[PDB]
């Protein structure tokens, strides 16, 4: 249950990643190896922003 | 001499369908009468990398996401 | 030290945060300050040392030298006093 | 024949790098691998959590009552999920879960199952769904390569491991409740052999 | 007399910032945990691949 | 058997309606998620469970 | 006679609710159920029950374990085990040399139906799978329930005295016990230990 | 590999081309429609037979050991 | 010669010029190390290749 | 190809991927920064080409090698005043944004700083 | 390259929930396509020229439903197990 | 198990509609890895937005089952 909790995590990271990274569907390059990392990151940060308030008090 | 689990084989499975999905939606690749045109096989091997690379980045930072929180 | 984009401006914070009427309101309009040179405006201004480290504590909190200048005063009171009373 | 450094390194140049291929692949075999150590090797030391630090820490412990409270999901004490739809489903003579989104829901019950670990060799799994491998050896070693990666074949207790901190991190940045970190303080020290040629630090 | 001296030199850099309107945080400022910024621990080293020349 | 179906039943339908208020948020809400009409919303919720609710026969089945 | 038995599962298992809010007092005589594994080591220690001599069997109880080893194809780690002591029983003196060594003394209990939970757990770490696919994970389980105990303390008056050296001991020592068999958990183990209670038979 | 894996990839074939035909006109179904869902099933086999091949292949080029060719 | 030996040809041992001689190559070496196997004799297409900078004093 | 050629191109192949390998071995007890992106890496690059493309003509008419050196040593006195402050601030650069704004500092001032000393010490040579 | 991972029951129950992701994707697809998801609509009422278009939604993966599963997994072609 | 079900929706739920709110403030972008002071914003609105919109939802619903069962 738990991994399946982290497998949506996961797939919903990459699908939501992608269709920005591979906008234009040119081939990647070195430096998009970084950008996808860098929109991993966008992605968990908002997550940790977005759940911390809906548990907010009040 | 190396060996494969089923659940390693079907999560490749899984990759493929979702590069396949993502490249045809995106490449219109469904426009033809069952011959991909040139123009089309062109874009499809462009995404096909692009996923590629894109997977493997994303399981190792997930894999690195993970190991961080370990240790 | 601090990026532009990491410098929280506690500083323009607080002067934002002071009255309207303030000299360090007229120091921002471009008032200059100049030290005293005479014996009788030194003896003046021996007395507004608490009152300037107080502002700039406010001003520039967290600040090294004056962090620092804070901690080595009020040591410096407590041992004069306790010397002082002994 | 003219001896001269430059050209004369025409001839060595080849001869020096065949040497260091032999060299550098029994660096890499032997010794490198014997002595090194890969993934940040170090000692762990664990403390148990005193009873003095344990006053007033651990305020919440039903987490399912936060979670339910404050999630952003409509409320489950509804009664019309009894019977809001209707399906044709049935032999149901054991306990089913449900997991969510389209994409992942198989992928998390073959984890689940057992015999979704049994190793397979290639020669046995050399049929993609409609590809066939057996008569494309170039496309078949680009396929056995690809598994090579140990990131695509990784073991189900990595696999565990790797799922058990995600959660921990989705929890507890989620809901700030600190029943889900470690309850073992752990103290971590990079214990490495110096006395070593193959391996140096920087 | 200890401090007369000190002081005045805080003040007088302080009354320079002003004049110049730097209101910003001055150099050696280090703020609580809670303004510094989280440092990211999470690198993913770039696909090695053999160089064509 | 019959309470492991009606669970399965109940989790199907917590699901779906849940997927489905999602699909109509997603859709109504605009202006960077920040403004959306909460009667609107209701309504379409019920539009898309009627919707799920005929069509859940003819494609959920066992064959 | 209330039988009223606290299931003690998940975060608790970890961390004994007494031994959290430092609360033996309250939970003193307090039905207990547990679940895990026991250890090898026995400890004897000297008492005398219906007026016949014997000695009073203590065994740890693993009630949580924690991994934290990330390299795991590179080392296997020892985990971190969290453990109770638990009183297995009374054995008279003579008979005291027919307590088996990591004897089996409850039969594991039965798996779980839903597949779900063939999984480890997040506050445990157990796996209740009779086969689990990974060796290393694989771990036996069994169910008891008892009265949770405060440890006993030195007192001469009462003929209570213990020889560590010599293997003589009269009361229980959770401290002393903790130390010689190696339990990670050991504030916990002086905190309180549990005495397992079984129905009529 | 698991049966259900292939129905899984039935289901979003059928889903792909359902989209593809009914998506932008969205009429009565016909003889026609079935001819195209026929082609639609095709073009889609081998587009995923040809993504298949290039991501085998670009995963598999890429490098994972010291290159022993014997 | 890049290093003569009349630096220390007093000296029938040359073990202090084979510490001035290896110094002065390593100071090269740590220079062009990294770009031996892209733009010197270590590319692939030996054709096109040009000899290391550091060879004479190697 | 023949077996020399494979060997040779064996050779070749084993050498580059020495990166490869020594990837996997990475050691706790280390000071990690972000490493400069390739982006960023590429402008660095390209405003060092700059300064050669400026430098290029008078170096290559001097003809003794006395006057390039002193040239070269000035330049990267220069140069190397501000590699500490791009060092310094990567190092404590806490996300690839801090990152990007050291590396577009110090390639801007090599922009504009270094071509304007670049052009005077020339004009002086 | 098939193999025996669940059993008979738990096979049932994996492609019920399969069929009813795609129940739910086709639920999306139709709603879409018939344009009953707007911001200019107010009140849960669905009007006769909706109600068409969701009937001829519902008629078109009744029809093509079954026989597509056939021809994919005719073309599919997976071997047998065992 | 109606526990651990329960708890595993509310964690789904708080995962979709936090990408939901992401897509939506556009604060996935791959210049950067840090999300500005305005982007943070714009997701606790967001997430303050669906909070209250489920919270009227749950209301109207508990009072009145016009759901047709």
């Amino acid at each position: 249950m738990e991994q399946n909790t982290t497998q949506v995590f996961s797939d919903l990271a990459y699908k939501v990643c992608f269709k920005v990274i591979n906008d234009k569907n040119k081939p990647f390059v070195l430096h998009d190896e970084q950008r996808l990392a860098n929109c991993l990151t966008r992605y968990v940060e908002a997550f940790n922003v977005t759940s911390e308030y809906f548990f907010r008090e009040r | 001499d190396t060996e494969v689990s089923n659940h390693n084989y079907t999560q490749a499975v899984a990759y493929l369908n979702r590069a396949t999905s993502s490249c045809v939606k995106k490449c219109d690749s469904l426009n033809n009468n069952g011959s991909l045109s040139s123009k089309q096989e062109s874009c499809l091997k462009t995404c096909a990398e692009n996923h590629a690379i894109a997977t493997k980045i994303h399981a190792e930072y997930i894999r690195k996401l993970a190991e961080s929180k370990y240790l | 030290m601090i990026l532009p984009h990491n410098n929280r401006q506690l500083a323009r914070q607080y002067f934002d945060s002071l009255p309207e009427n303030d000299i360090n309101r007229k120091y921002y309009e471009g008032l200059k300050y100049e030290t005293p040179k005479t014996f009788f405006g030194r003896f003046l201004n021996q007395f507004n040392i608490d009152a300037k480290l107080d502002t700039l504590s406010k001003f520039y909190t967290y600040q090294k030298t004056i962090r620092a200048t804070q901690a080595e005063l009020q040591e410096d009171r407590k041992s004069y006093l306790t010397n002082s009373l002994l | 024949t003219f001896g001269e450094l430059q050209t004369a390194d025409d001839y060595l140049h080849v001869l020096q790098l065949r040497s260091q291929n032999k060299w550098v692949k029994n660096y890499w075999n032997r010794s490198l691998q014997e002595t090194g150590k890969t993934n940040k090797a170090h000692v762990i030391s664990p403390q148990e959590q005193l009873r003095l630090s344990l006053i007033n820490q651990y305020k919440s412990l039903n987490l399912s009552s936060s979670i339910k409270h404050n999630a952003p999901f409509i409320n489950r004490d509804l009664y019309v999920f009894d019977d809001l739809f209707s399906y044709n489903l049935g032999d149901i003579t054991t306990k089913k879960s449900l997991f969510n989104d389209k994409n992942s829901f198989l992928t998390s019950y073959s984890y689940l199952n057992n015999n979704s670990w049994n190793n397979n060799e290639f020669d046995l799994i050399d049929n993609l769904p409609f590809t066939t491998l057996f008569d494309n050896n170039d496309l078949f070693n680009n396929y056995k390569s690809f598994f090579q990666d140990s990131i695509f074949n990784s073991p189900k207790k990595q696999l565990s491991s790797d799922s058990k901190q995600l959660f921990k991190h989705i929890i507890y940045r989620s809901i700030k409740n600190n029943i889900i970190q470690d309850y073992t303080k752990l103290v971590k020290h990079e214990d490495f052999d110096e006395y070593s040629r193959w391996i140096k630090r920087s | 007399q200890k401090y007369y001296t000190h002081m005045e030199h805080l003040w007088t850099v302080h009354v320079n910032r002003l004049n110049q309107k730097i209101l910003e945080d001055p150099l050696y400022t280090f703020y609580p945990q809670e303004l510094n910024v989280p440092k990211h621990n999470i690198i993913v080293p770039t696909i090695f691949r053999d160089t064509p020349q | 058997e019959d309470n492991y179906a009606a669970d399965v039943q109940r989790q199907f339908n917590r699901t779906a309606f849940d997927s489905l208020y999602k699909i109509c948020y997603n859709s109504l809400v605009q202006k960077n998620g920040s403004t959306i009409d909460f009667q609107k919303q209701i309504d379409c919720h019920q539009r898309l469970i009627q919707v799920f609710a005929k069509i859940a026969p003819i494609v959920v089945k066992v064959e | 006679a209330k039988d009223q038995p606290f299931d003690v599962d998940g975060f608790d298992a970890k961390v004994y609710p007494w031994v959290r809010e430092n609360n033996v007092n309250d939970w003193e005589y307090k039905l207990v159920k547990m679940r895990g594994y026991f250890k090898d080591q026995r400890f004897f220690v000297r008492r005398k029950r219906d007026g016949k001599e014997g000695f009073l069997v203590f065994a740890p109880f693993v009630t949580a374990v924690e991994r934290v080893n990330h390299r795991l194809k590179q080392k296997d780690l020892l985990p971190v085990e969290y453990s109770v002591f638990v009183n297995l029983g009374w054995v008279p003196v003579e008979n005291k040399k027919d307590v088996e060594l990591g004897g089996e003394v409850c039969p594991p209990m039965d798996a779980p139906t839903d597949s779900t939970l063939f999984v480890n757990d997040t506050f445990t770490g157990f796996n209740p799978d009779p086969a689990n696919p990974e060796d290393t994970e694989q771990v036996t389980l069994t169910e008891i329930t008892g009265i949770v105990r405060r440890g006993e303390q030195q007192d001469i008056l009462a003929r209570r005295r213990n020889w560590n050296k010599e293997g003589i001991y009269n009361w229980v020592d959770l401290d002393y016990m903790g130390k010689i068999f190696r339990l990670f958990n050991l504030d916990a183990i002086n905190t309180a230990y549990i005495e397992r209670v079984v129905p009529s038979f | 590999m698991d049966p259900v894996l292939g129905d899984v990839i039935a289901t979003r074939i059928y889903k792909a081309c359902f989209k593809h035909v009914y998506g932008k006109n969205m009429k009565a179904y016909s003889e026609k429609d079935e001819a195209k869902f026929d082609q639609c099933l095709t073009s889609y086999v081998e587009s995923y037979k040809s993504v298949t091949n290039h991501f085998i292949t670009y995963l598999g080029q890429l490098p994972k050991k010291g290159l022993s060719l014997d | 010669t890049v290093v003569p030996t009349q630096t220390f040809y007093q000296m029938q041992d040359y073990y202090m010029l084979c510490g001035l001689r290896f110094e002065r190559w390593f100071r090269c070496d740590l220079v062009y190390h990294d770009q031996r196997h892209t733009k010197f004799d270590q590319v692939k297409n030996q054709k096109n290749y040009k000899t290391y900078p550091c060879y004479r004093e190697y | 190809m023949d077996t020399i050629q494979k060997m040779n191109y064996e050779a070749t192949v084993n050498m580059g991927r020495q990166d490869l390998i020594t990837r996997e071995y990475t050691f706790y007890s280390d000071y990690e920064f972000i490493p400069i992106q390739e982006d960023r890496k590429q402008q660095m690059e390209d405003a060092l080409n700059n300064l050669h493309k400026i430098i290029h003509p008078t170096v290559t008419q001097l003809k003794k090698k006395a006057n390039v050196q002193e040239i070269q040593d000035r330049v990267f006195r220069k140069l190397q005043g501000w590699e500490g402050e791009l060092n310094t601030c990567v190092f404590s650069a806490k996300n690839v944004r801090d990152s990007n704004f050291c590396a577009d500092r110090f390639t801007n001032r090599i922009n504009t700083e270094g071509v304007e000393f670049v052009k005077q010490i020339l004009r002086e040579y | 390259s098939t193999r025996k991972i669940f059993d008979s029951e738990e096979q049932s129950f994996i492609r019920l929930v399969d069929k009813f992701y795609l129940g739910l994707s086709l639920t999306k697809l139709c709603a879409q396509s018939c344009n009953l998801l707007r911001n200019d609509i107010s009140g849960s009422a669905l009007t006769q020229k909706e109600k068409d278009c969701l009937s001829i939604c519902y008629n078109n993966i009744e029809k093509t439903q079954s026989a597509f599963y056939a021809k994919v997994k005719t073309t599919m072609n997976l071997p047998a197990v065992e | 198990s109606d526990k651990r079900k329960i708890q595993h929706e509310g964690i789904i739920a708080l995962i979709n509609y936090s990408t939901l709110c992401a897509q939506k403030c556009d604060v996935l972008k791959g210049h950067d890895d840090k999300i500005t002071d305005t982007e943070e914003q714009c997701l606790r609105v967001c997430a303050e937005k669906i909070r209250q919109t489920f919270e009227f939802t749950n209301d109207i619903y508990l009072k009145n089952p016009n759901l047709t069962k």
